[PDB]
């Protein structure tokens, strides 16, 4: 997995050398950082139920169908807006995941890789995780570094959606 | 492969669930301790020529046979062999101190490293003594109170111990 | 890889021996019958995305504890590789199904799969059963009245639905 | 082996898609001249004995001393006239083969590949078995399509031998 | 590789001693001798077509069966692949007779040379023949009193007994 | 391992061919040369423990300190005049080994190999086993090709170690 300290292991290895003084000060550029990116992440872990609530609801507003459509990919059915909380969950959990590590590497690895090929493949449209990131963007209600470490990943994210 | 912060994440995802209020104060207690941290690596990394050196001398000193004629450490391109591994395992070492996870060690070097040896007619057990010289040897230089600021890096010590250790054992 | 014919051929020249007759009207009514053949090809090829959709679809479904965390389609790119795998074994059946004969899917594609599987820790038994609803999804499709000149493919079906529990049977 | 419809699959799998129109295409075309190609093979399979037996007499005809020659190459004795029998039989029923699966695929595999090496290692003249082949040519007795597609794979194994 | 000269450098360097007298004279019988030696490899190898022809002309007519349809020397590409294996065998042995050692031999072509056979079902005990009848054959050869200074060659023929003898047995 | 013979051999084998007649040639030339390089070896393997004993003690003097220096590195101790002393022992073997096989094979392998890397890691100086190889150079009291053959494998070590 892609971290800033993996990084740097990686290409010394990849170079079959001992770390050299530039991936040192990488580590700690990285530990410097650590501080507000964790603040943040356990911000975000704190109030998340707020948040993924919050989120899905603005998703249903901004596109109302989802409420009601035929469809097993639509939360029209219970079963679907239980399956679209979680999708929403699962957003959350990994941006907090890269604050933790300090790259978007966990994300990269366990949410965008496949991404196109799971929103295509079950009809599920972008728009709606858009929305639902742009809302938990708003609300986490972080200042500072921290905000600033937080809305980096989701901007990662929302890319990746478009 | 993964740092300390990777293999929380990982034991994490795989549960489906954020990072308990716990976890966080690990990590931050890692990242406080950083200072220490990369100073071992530091320390250890600029000597590593001494280490494997006089780790060497030692193990020979110990066992002899090895450099008899014969011995898996006979002729120069077999000592250099057994040199090159140490510096390699030295090196996998200061891999995962600065990782603060086994894993690059693990995965990239001793994964399998038995059955090499093995193979090889290598002595696994011989092989496990150079390390343990070695750990010896690093953990005195970076645990080294001169020229550095006096604090308490004794938990950090026990955690490089761990990898030589643990490298020892992937071996006898 | 072997067709229909080829397949005979090899039969017969490994007896060092010619087509009897029997085998002559074989081979001509599968010729003959060929039309549906390519039908079926046709047909299962156009909706391939949807086979494999909506088994997928069904199949956790089923087995909702393939895609609890941790489960082994837990997380997109796993998601993603378990469907590309279900369109890989449905595009190599079709070309069985084109050749009449089972070896390219054999050869190609069934080969030592069960071992990746297991390997990997894939449930094979849950790879068999995404087989077996793309089958059913396929069959159908294949074999759909609407839009094509009636007469009776019943036979190519069983053929067609061999191909799939063939796979099924070397994952399960 | 290769036939058209492998090659076709071939294409398909290395290229890692599904099977194209075209590749349909062609093998409807196959099918549309297995008809022909059959009726020559099954023709052929009929009174091969005949062609066989035709075949040698003729080759020994062109080449006399293949009758009497000191060695083991030469069908002098009996035990190698058999041999060579053997060896016309197995030149038809590679056409037959060929006439099955729609191209030259078995006679490329179980009698051109190595023809080479085994006629040098073993003193077997390239002429006795063309000759062999335009006997064949002549008397399968065929007609029309069938007569097209049979001539075509024995030209391709009078090449083989030139 | 190794040559005669250096297997016995080799079994020196590993004992850690230097060459005792018997070890010179016999290197010195071996150079004196050399003359026979390179007449045995230029015979040898000059006939080799011949040797592999007629060693298997031989074999399959001794074991007909190879040549049945079905059989492992069966369909042209197989007997020639056959008659490759021949000449493959034959060469590495023109190599250790040069040698003096059977090194190249046993290191670039009997390893494991059995398990491909089985592998392939091709009958080890069948090759081994096709092996016996090529010693046989070349030994006659490279035994020729004709066209050639009148000496006593006999040990090196066993020597060259040895290497066919011994890639039959790493093969049956 | 390399000598005249197996290189002869590798080029056969690598091209996939028998024996050509040069490389047959080049054997013979190896058999015309091995009788001097033979007696050359077989004369340094019976006064070597003159020879080294000798090119220890002009080590000795030509780097005086190497009997008295606080070191394992050094020959000051009686452990480290052992282990000089057999490090002669072993250079001379090699000469011999090289003389026995026609060429520096065996000293490639058993000795320069890993030679820096070794000398280095161990505070080993060149020079001292330089001064060792022209002792040994000067009083192997060889005449004629036998002494052209010692000492050109000599030189070769010689060289090795600048
Ligand atoms: C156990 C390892 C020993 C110990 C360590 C120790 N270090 C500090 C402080 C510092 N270490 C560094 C080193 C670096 N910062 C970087 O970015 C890099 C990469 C080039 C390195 C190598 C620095 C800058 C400091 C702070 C400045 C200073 O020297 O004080 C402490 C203080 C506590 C802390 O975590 O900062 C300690 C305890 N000290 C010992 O006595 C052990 C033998
Ligand atoms: C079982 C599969 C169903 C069935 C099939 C069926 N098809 C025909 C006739 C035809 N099928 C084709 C299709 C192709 N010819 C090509 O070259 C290609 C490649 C692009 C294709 C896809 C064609 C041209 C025909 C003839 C024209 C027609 O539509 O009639 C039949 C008739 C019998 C026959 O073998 O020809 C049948 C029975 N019919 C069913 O009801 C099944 C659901
Ligand atoms: C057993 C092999 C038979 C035998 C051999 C034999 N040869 C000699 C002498 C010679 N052989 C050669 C051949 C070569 N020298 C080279 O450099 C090359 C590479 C192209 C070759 C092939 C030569 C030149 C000689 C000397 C000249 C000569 O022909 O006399 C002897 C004599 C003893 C010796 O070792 O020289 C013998 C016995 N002789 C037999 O009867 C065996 C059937
Ligand atoms: C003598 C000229 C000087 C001397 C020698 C010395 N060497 C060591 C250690 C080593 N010598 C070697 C050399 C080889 N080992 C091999 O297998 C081969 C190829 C066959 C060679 C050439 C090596 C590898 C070592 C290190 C391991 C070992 O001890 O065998 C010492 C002790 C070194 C130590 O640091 O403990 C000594 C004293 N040293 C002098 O000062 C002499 C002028
Ligand atoms: C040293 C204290 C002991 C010893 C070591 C020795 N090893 C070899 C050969 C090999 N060692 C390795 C190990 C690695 N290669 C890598 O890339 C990595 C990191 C992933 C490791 C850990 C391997 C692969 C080999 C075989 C390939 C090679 O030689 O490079 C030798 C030489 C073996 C030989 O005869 O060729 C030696 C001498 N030997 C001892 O006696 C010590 C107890
Ligand atoms: C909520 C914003 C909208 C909603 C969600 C919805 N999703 C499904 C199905 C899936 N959701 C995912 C997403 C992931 N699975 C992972 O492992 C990861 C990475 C950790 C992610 C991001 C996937 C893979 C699926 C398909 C498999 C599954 O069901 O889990 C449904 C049901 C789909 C169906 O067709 O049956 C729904 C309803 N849908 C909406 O309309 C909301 C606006
Ligand atoms: C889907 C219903 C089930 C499932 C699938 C799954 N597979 C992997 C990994 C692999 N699948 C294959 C299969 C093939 N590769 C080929 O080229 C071919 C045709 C010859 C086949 C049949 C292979 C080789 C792998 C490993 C390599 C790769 O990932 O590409 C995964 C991911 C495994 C991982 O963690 O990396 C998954 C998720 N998984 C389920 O849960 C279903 C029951
Ligand atoms: C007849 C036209 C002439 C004749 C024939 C002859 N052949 C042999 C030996 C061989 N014939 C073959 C041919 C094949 N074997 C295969 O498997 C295939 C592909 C299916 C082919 C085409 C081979 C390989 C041999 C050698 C091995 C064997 O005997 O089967 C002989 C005996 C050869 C000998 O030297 O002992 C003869 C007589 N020879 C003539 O003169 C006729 C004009
Ligand atoms: C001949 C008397 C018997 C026999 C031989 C046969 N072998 C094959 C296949 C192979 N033979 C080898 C052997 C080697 N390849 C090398 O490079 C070397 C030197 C290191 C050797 C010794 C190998 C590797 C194969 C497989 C690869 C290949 O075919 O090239 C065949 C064909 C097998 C097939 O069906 O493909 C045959 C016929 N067969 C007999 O019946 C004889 C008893």
């Amino acid at each position: 997995m892609k971290t800033p300290i993996t990084e740097a292991i990686a290409a010394a290895d990849t170079q079959g050398r001992f770390l050299s003084n530039t991936e040192l000060q990488a580590v700690d550029g990285r530990f410097k950082r650590a501080v507000a990116s964790m603040e943040a992440a356990r911000a975000l872990t704190n109030n998340a139920q707020s948040l993924i609530d919050g989120a899905a609801q603005a998703v249903y507003q901004k596109f109302p169908y989802t409420t009601t459509m035929q469809g097993s990919q639509y939360a029209s059915t219970p079963e679907g807006k239980a399956k679209c909380a979680r999708d929403i969950g699962y957003y959350l959990r990994m941006i907090t995941y890269c604050l933790v590590a300090g790259g978007t590497g966990p994300m990269d690895e366990y949410l965008i890789a496949g991404l196109s090929e799971i929103n295509s493949t079950f009809d599920l449209s972008p728009s709606w995780y858009i929305e639902a990131l742009k809302y938990i963007k708003a609300n986490h209600g972080l200042t500072g570094q921290a905000a600033v470490e937080a809305n980096a990943y989701i901007d990662y994210a929302i890319n990746a959606l478009s | 492969m993964l740092d300390a912060f990777a293999k929380v994440v990982a034991q994490a995802d795989a549960r489906g669930e954020f990072l308990t209020n716990a976890q966080f104060d690990a990590l931050s207690n890692l990242v406080k301790e950083g200072n220490k941290r990369l100073d071992a690596v530091n320390r250890i990394t600029s000597n590593a020529s001494t280490i494997v050196a006089n780790a060497a001398r030692a193990l020979f000193a110990e066992q002899p046979q090895l450099i008899q004629p014969g011995g898996n450490a006979y002729t120069n391109r077999r000592m250099a062999a057994c040199l090159r591994d140490m510096e390699i395992i030295l090196r996998y070492v200061t891999y995962a101190i600065l990782a603060g996870d086994s894993s690059v060690l693990d995965d990239r070097c001793l994964n399998g490293l038995r059955e090499t040896y093995q193979a090889l007619g290598t002595p696994g057990s011989s092989v496990a003594v150079a390390i343990q010289k070695m750990k010896d040897a690093a953990i005195a230089i970076a645990n080294d109170p001169n020229g550095i600021t006096p604090g308490d890096c004794s938990a950090l010590m026990s955690e490089i111990a761990g990898y030589f250790d643990r490298a020892a054992a992937a071996v006898a």
